RNA sequence: UCGAUGUCGGCUCAUCUCAUCCUAGGGCUGAAGCAGGUCCUAAGGGUAUGGCUGUUCGCCAUUUAAAGAGGUACGCGAGCUGGGUUUAGAACGUCGUGAGACAGUUCGGUCCCUAUCUACCGUGGGCGUUGGAAAUUUGAGAGGAUCUGCUCCUAGUACG
RNA sequence: AACCGCUGAAAGCAUCUAAGCGGGAAGCCCACCUCAAGAUUAGAUUUCCCUAAAGAGCCGUUGAAGACUACGACGUUGAU
C-alpha cells in the first residue's frame, strides 16, 4: 500500500517482438528515503514518510534540516506521506531506503500527478458544452454558458453548476497502469500508459487499488 | 400475488394471515388467490 | 392449551435454569434457549411447567412458544430430528462429504453448501439427502437452503423437494 | 428596589456528570437544557449563560420508547442539488453515538449567540469515561 | 423574569411555582411576586422560611 | 401584476417527481423453452439520428437495451434565435355602397441594457485557531462516478 | 425493499411474526477518485526558534504555474 515518488520524464513506445507498439511513459526514480515511520500509538495511524530529490543547504528551513537530521536523511525537494499497515510497516526503518524494486514487470499501479494546468476556461473546453450557432444569426454567444437554470422557481442557480474557471493543474490519480520494465541500479521505471503532468513533475506511483 | 384494496378469502382453503401489520390472503389450493392488501 | 400442557422430561434428559437462559442437556447433545421475561418455569417430578408471570393474552402468548420450543428441544435431545430431501431430474445429484454437501442438479456449476454447525447430511443414494439435527429449527433451516438451490418446478417436478412434500404440477403445451 | 442581572462575571458554571443509561432521550434532554440554561438558579437572567456544565457518559446507550429506534429520521441537506440524506437513530447510534443527544439538546435550546455559547458546556461521551476528572463533576441523577 | 426566579427558587427548596403561589396564597401572604424573585436572589434563608411557610399551608 | 410579469417553437444549459421506458429484484400467469402479459419493489445510471411541416405534436425511414410520463413562469430571449402568432406595404378569396374587415391565405417586415445585491463558477486578501515557525498529516463532512450491447463457452444441453 | 422462508404460539390445527433465527435489488451506508480542521468542537505528529530569533515577505531571474493573484524553482555557497 505503500508508494514511491518519481519525476515523469516523458513519454515514448516500446516494441513488442510481435510488433506491438506500447505507449510508456519514463518516471525516473531517485532513492525514496524514509525520513519518519508514523504508528497507531503516536499518531493514531500507520503511515510511511519517504523524502527523494535534493534541496541546497540555503533552501532548506532549520525546522526541515532537524527533520531530515533526526531521520539521518538528506534533505529531499519535498516530503510524501503513505498510508501503511502492519504488514507494510516490516523493514520500514527511519532513515531506511524505497528503491524501485517495490515493483515488479506486470504489476497494476496507480499514479498521481498535477495535471498540466489551461489556466481559466470556458464550459466548451471545461465541462464539453456544446457550441451554439456560429451562423443562423447568433449574436455574441458563440461559447456563451447557455442558460444557468430556470425561472422564479428555484430564483437561483443550484450549486455545482458547470461554469467557466480555473482547468487543470489539480491532483489527478490514473488507475489500471501496468509496470513495463523496472530498473533500479538506473532508477527507471516504466509503466504503459499517459500519467498525468507534464515531463518534470511530481508523479507518485502506488500499487494499484483496483486489484 | 393480487396487491389490492379488498382481500378476501375465495374458495375456503384461503386464510387471512396478518403480518407486520397487514392483510393477506395465502391458499394453500389455489396460488392465484394469494392477496396482499395494498 | 399449548401453554397449559407440562413438558414431560425423559429419564435421560434434563432442564436447568440459570438467570433466565434454559438449558436442556441430555443423550444426544445440549440445546438451550432463553427464556421470556413474561413467563416462569418451575420443575416437579419429572416434569416442566411453564406459566405466565401475570394472568394476560401476552404473556399466555409468550408461553405457549416457550413450552413449545421446549418440548421441541426435549424430543431433539432425547431420540434427535431427521428431515428427507428427494432430487427429480435426469442428471440431479447430490453427495454429503463430511458437513459440506454438494449438488450437480442443473447449473453450469455444481452448489457447495456448508451445514450449520449441530445438521449432519447423508446420502445413502444420489438423489436423496438424510440430514440429521438436534434442534427442528435449525434442522429446517438447512433443509429450506438446500432446497433453495433448486426449487420443484411445476412442469415436470424436477428440483429438489421435501418428502411428502406437495408439488403442484401443471401441464405444458396446453389448448 | 430594582430586579438586578446576573453579572456574567460574578457567575459560576458548575459542572456535573450524567449518566445517559437507558434513558429516555427527550426526558434527559429537556432536563439538561435547563441546565444548560441556567433555570434552576434564582440569579436566572435570560441575557446570561448561568448555567452548569453537563457531562454525559453513555451517551450511546440512551433510550427511546416505541418503534422509535428505527423509524426516528435525521435528515440533513448538503446544500447541493436533491441533496437530502436521511439516517437512522440506530445507523446515527453506531455511527455518531454523540449527535443523537447532541441534536435533542440543540433542539431545545434557544437559537443565537447565548444559546450557541450555552450548547458549548454540554460534554458528552460515548463510553463510561470522560476526561474530565481534573474538574470534578458532581454525579447528578436528573 | 420575577416568576423564573421564584420558580427557581421554590424548586430549589421544595414544591413548585404554582404550588407555592397557591400555599402563598392560602397564608394570606400579599407579596408581590417582584419581592419574592428578589428575596429569591438576594436571601435564600428568607426564601427558605417563606416557602416552608407556603408548604405548611398545603 | 395595465406609472409593462415579453408569446409558440428551436438552440444552449439544466433541475426535480415517480404514475418506470431500459437495465436490477420479485409474485401470479391461459409461465414447457425462447419470448412475453400483469402487478409489487426500485429514480443509480441511461434513455437515437433523420424526411415533412414554424411547429410542440404527429406520421414516416432507419436504429437502440430503451427511444418513459411529467413539474420546474406549459424551466430557461438582462443566455442565443426570430420560422409562426401579432403593427405599419401589398395581393387573392370572401364580407361591406364604403372607409374597411377575416383563429382565411400569401409575399415582406429594427429582439436594447458595461451586473449593484442574492445565487453560482473560480481565485485571492484579512483575521482566528491559548507564544511563534517550517513541513507532514487524521478525517467530521462534501462532491464526482454509478449506463449498457454483442460474440464465444456452458450447450444445440435443460425444455420441447 | 418487494418477495421467499426456519422454528413458533396467540388460535391443541394452520400460520414468515407476536419472542427468536435466515435469504434477498443497478436502490441505501461504506468501499473508488477529488476536496476537506473557518470541523470557531479551528484536531494530530516531527522538527526549529525566541534581548527582532526561527522564519515570512518585498525585490530580482523566472516556470507545460497563471487574468491579477496564488503556486513551483532559483538569486553567485548560482544553471533561474
Amino acid at each position: 500500500a505503500i508508494g514511491l515518488v518519481g519525476k515523469k520524464c516523458g513519454m515514448t513506445r516500446v516494441f513488442t517482438e510481435a510488433g506491438a507498439s506500447i505507449p510508456v511513459t519514463v518516471v525516473e526514480i531517485s532513492a525514496n528515503r524514509i525520513t519518519q515511520v508514523k504508528n497507531t500509538d503516536v499518531d493514531g495511524y500507520q503511515a510511511i514518510q519517504v523524502t527523494t530529490g535534493t534541496r541546497r543547504d540555503s533552501r532548506v528551513t532549520a525546522a526541515q534540516k532537524g527533520h531530515f537530521a533526526k531521520a539521518g536523511v538528506a534533505a529531499g525537494r519535498g516530503v510524501w506521506e503513505f498510508r501503511a499497515n502492519d504488514s507494510d510497516l516490516e523493514g520500514r526503518e527511519i532513515g531506511g531506503e524505497i528503491l524501485a524494486d517495490l515493483f515488479e514487470q506486470g504489476q497494476m499501479v496507480d499514479v498521481t500527478g498535477n495535471s498540466k494546468g489551461k489556466g481559466f476556461q470556458g464550459g466548451v473546453k471545461r465541462h464539453n458544452f456544446s457550441m451554439q450557432d456560429a451562423t443562423h444569426g447568433n449574436s455574441v454567444s458563440h461559447r456563451a454558458i447557455g442558460s444557468t437554470g430556470q425561472n422564479q422557481s428555484p430564483g437561483k442557480v443550484f450549486k455545482g453548476k458547470k461554469m467557466p474557471g480555473q482547468m487543470g493543474n489539480k491532483r489527478v490519480t490514473v488507475q489500471g497502469l501496468e509496470v513495463i520494465s523496472v530498473d533500479v541500479e538506473k532508477g527507471l521505471l516504466v509503466i504503459k500508459g499517459a500519467i498525468p503532468g507534464a515531463t518534470g513533475g511530481d508523479v507518485i506511483v502506488r500499487p494499484s487499488v483496483k486489484a | 400475488m393480487k396487491v389490492q384494496a379488498s382481500v378476501k378469502k375465495i374458495c375456503g382453503s384461503c386464510k387471512v394471515v396478518r403480518r407486520k401489520g397487514r392483510v393477506h390472503i395465502i391458499c394453500t389450493a389455489e396460488p392465484r388467490h394469494k392477496q396482499r392488501q395494498g | 392449551r399449548v401453554a397449559k400442557a407440562p413438558v414431560t422430561l425423559p429419564n435421560g434428559v434434563s432442564v436447568t435454569l440459570n438467570d433466565r437462559q434454559v438449558e436442556v442437556k441430555g443423550k444426544n447433545g445440549n440445546l438451550s434457549l432463553r427464556l421470556h421475561d413474561l413467563v416462569e418455569l418451575k420443575q416437579e417430578d419429572d416434569v416442566v411447567t411453564l406459566s405466565p408471570t401475570v394472568d394476560s393474552k401476552e404473556a399466555m402468548m409468550h408461553t405457549g412458544t416457550i413450552r413449545a420450543l421446549l418440548n421441541n428441544y426435549v424430543i431433539g435431545v432425547t431420540e434427535g430430528f431427521e428431515r428427507r430431501l428427494q432430487l427429480i431430474g435426469v442428471g440431479y445429484r447430490a453427495q454429503a462429504t463430511g458437513n459440506k454437501v454438494t449438488l450437480n442438479v442443473g447449473y453450469s456449476h455444481p452448489v457447495e453448501y456448508t451445514l450449520p454447525e449441530g445438521v449432519s447430511a447423508e446420502t445413502p443414494t444420489q438423489t436423496e439427502i438424510v440430514l440429521k439435527s438436534n434442534d427442528k429449527q435449525q434442522l429446517g433451516q438447512a433443509a429450506a437452503k438446500i432446497r433453495g438451490f433448486r426449487p420443484p418446478e411445476p412442469y415436470k417436478g424436477k428440483g429438489i423437494r421435501y418428502s411428502d412434500e406437495h408439488v403442484i404440477r401443471k401441464e405444458a403445451k396446453k389448448k | 428596589m430594582k430586579t438586578l442581572s446576573a453579572k456574567p462575571a460574578e457567575v459560576t458554571h458548575d459542572w456535573f456528570v450524567v449518566d445517559a443509561d437507558g434513558k429516555t432521550l427527550g426526558r434527559l434532554a429537556t432536563q439538561i437544557a435547563s441546565r444548560l440554561r441556567g433555570k434552576h438558579k434564582t440569579n436566572y437572567t435570560p441575557h446570561v449563560d448561568t448555567g452548569d456544565f453537563i457531562v454525559v457518559i453513555n451517551a450511546e446507550k440512551i433510550a427511546v420508547t416505541g418503534k422509535k429506534a428505527q423509524d426516528k429520521k435525521y435528515y440533513r441537506h448538503s446544500g447541493y442539488p436533491g441533496g437530502i440524506k436521511e439516517t437512522n437513530f440506530t445507523k446515527l447510534i453506531a455511527h455518531k453515538p454523540e449527535d443523537v443527544l447532541h441534536k435533542a439538546v440543540k433542539g431545545m435550546l434557544p437559537k443565537g449567540p447565548l444559546g450557541y455559547a450555552m450548547i458549548k458546556k454540554l460534554k458528552l461521551y460515548a463510553g463510561t469515561d470522560h476526561p474530565h476528572e481534573a474538574q470534578q463533576p458532581k454525579e447528578l441523577d436528573i | 423574569l420575577w416568576i423564573a426566579r421564584i420558580n427557581a427558587g421554590a424548586r430549589l427548596n421544595g414544591l413548585s411555582y404554582s404550588r407555592f403561589i397557591n400555599g402563598m396564597k392560602k397564608a394570606n401572604i400579599t407579596i408581590d411576586r417582584r419581592v419574592l424573585a428578589d428575596i429569591a436572589m438576594h436571601d435564600a434563608a428568607t426564601f427558605g422560611a417563606l416557602v416552608e411557610k407556603a408548604k405548611a399551608e398545603l
